[PDB]
């Protein structure tokens, strides 16, 4: 079956270079046209150009004319995007689909899994853990909610868990949002039982591969301060 | 330069629902418009091209119709796997261009955020820094308010939020906003609240602590 398959996620600094790669399986890849489409975060899908491997003619977007390179090497089926200065700007997922005529138009039929690209200033950095728990006397309801806010880390993503993967119901964890600093912050909360409050511990663990690091947070409020 | 634009951006439905989204074009593009659908985190796939031919694979509850400027898809009976982003794009140039997209959410019944207020925890306040936590939990629509006052002021600037996807068993949302100051801001300052406005509310609803009696 026609498969592309893209080339991992990539973290970089802004004036770094960058090449990535969509590598093309399953049908003969210099008899069609590969697309490249970016995807900004939170955004829609945007046309970037193609390249014709068979001739290696490329073709690009207004908007990404000059601004990067589309290349091909056919004898080992991959085509390839390219950067020679990164901006933070550029921090998208990026798509390469297989075109396919029909209908007497271009379609893209089949699509690469994407490649993130994330560029930033910031440096690796593990997150913070602090707990969300209630003031002494405000649980008044029959169900109370508990978290941890995990901040300051970079780049994505976190794993959390709690009460080491015990606890699974209730639990939202929040899409981390990016701070003024450069560095994610995000929360993961559980709603429990008010009655469990004295009674059972609980406890969120935060992974972050990116450092290396593991955070484990009890959830308490303090008597005193 | 041919721009598409999708309407509307974003749909509630139910399974079983006819959904109509359309796609308008700033000039003619003929026949040439092909629609597509993406999940969170994956690729799109292609569902119509030629304004009305069906991909192969692709189920015939998915149909498309226009021609020109105006175009529209059409999913009948609507199922689970069809909570999804849409996407037009036309090809009648070689310079392809993009729709903005149409998410189509699950419809449900009003639902009431339960709210909930964190203050900043001592060990990040030794730090220099106090984050203030508001919560909403388990609510539908997904439009909400939420403010934050410190002694009796909204405040601007200073706060972040976010929200969770449509929850896989209520589909509820949830939300989190977080408000942050330095240490020696907070301490100024004696009373802090989170005001919530939803539908499900009949007037808004405001948590708040003081500091020093927390
Ligand atoms: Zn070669
Ligand atoms: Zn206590
Ligand atoms: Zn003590
Ligand atoms: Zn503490
Ligand atoms: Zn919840
Ligand atoms: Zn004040
Ligand atoms: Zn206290």
């Amino acid at each position: 079956e026609v498969q592309l398959v893209q080339s991992g996620a990539e973290v970089k600094k802004p004036g770094e270079s960058l090449k990535i790669s969509c590598k093309g399986s399953g049908y003969s890849f210099t008899n069609y046209w590969v697309g490249w489409v970016r995807q900004m975060p939170g955004k829609g899908l945007e046309w970037m150009g193609f390249i014709d491997p068979s001739d290696s003619y490329t073709n690009y977007a207004p908007s990404f004319q000059g601004q990067v390179t589309i290349s091909a090497d056919k004898s080992i089926s991959t085509a390839y995007l390219q950067w020679s200065s990164l901006k933070a700007s550029d921090t998208a997922m990026y798509y390469c689909a297989r075109e396919l005529y029909q209908g007497y138009m271009d379609t893209f039929d089949s699509w690469g899994q994407g490649t993130l690209v994330t560029v930033s200033s910031a440096s690796t950095k593990g997150p913070s853990v602090f707990p969300l728990a209630p003031c002494s006397r405000s649980t008044s309801e029959s169900t109370a909610a508990l978290g941890c806010l995990v901040k300051d880390y970079f780049p994505e993503p976190v794993t959390v868990s709690w009460n080491s993967g015990a606890l699974t119901s209730g639990v939202h964890t929040f899409p981390a949002v990016l701070q003024s600093s450069g560095l994610y912050s995000l929360s993961s909360v559980v709603t429990v039982p008010s009655s469990s409050l004295g009674t059972k511990t609980y406890t969120c663990n935060v992974d972050h591969k990116p450092s290396n690091t593991k955070v484990d947070k009890r959830v308490h409020h303090h008597h005193h301060h | 330069d041919i721009q598409m634009t999708q309407s509307p951006s974003s749909l509630s439905a139910s399974v079983g629902d006819r959904v109509t989204i359309t796609c308008r074009a700033s000039q003619s593009i003929g026949l040439y418009l092909a629609w597509y659908q993406q999940k969170p985190g994956k690729a799109p796939k292609l569902l119509i091209y030629a304004a009305s031919s069906l991909q192969s694979g692709v189920p015939s509850r998915f149909s498309g119709s226009g021609s020109g400027t105006d175009f529209t898809l059409t999913i009948s009976s609507l199922q689970p796997e069809d909570f999804a982003t849409y996407y037009c794009q036309q090809g009648n140039t070689l310079s392809y261009t993009f729709g903005q997209g149409t998410k189509v959410e699950i419809k449900r019944t009003v639902a009431a955020p339960s709210v909930f207020i964190f203050p900043p925890s001592d060990e990040q306040l030794k730090s220099g820094t106090a984050s203030v936590v508001c919560l909403l939990n388990n609510f539908y629509p997904r439009e909400a308010k939420v403010q934050w006052k410190v002694d009796n002021a909204l405040q601007s600037g200073n706060s972040q939020e976010s929200v969770t996807e449509q929850d896989s068993k209520d589909s509820t949302y949830s939300l989190s906003s977080t408000l942050t100051l330095s240490k020696a801001d907070y301490e100024k300052h004696k009373v802090y609240a989170c005001e919530v406005t939803h539908q499900g509310l009949s007037s808004p609803v405001t948590k708040s602590f003081n500091r020093g009696e927390c």
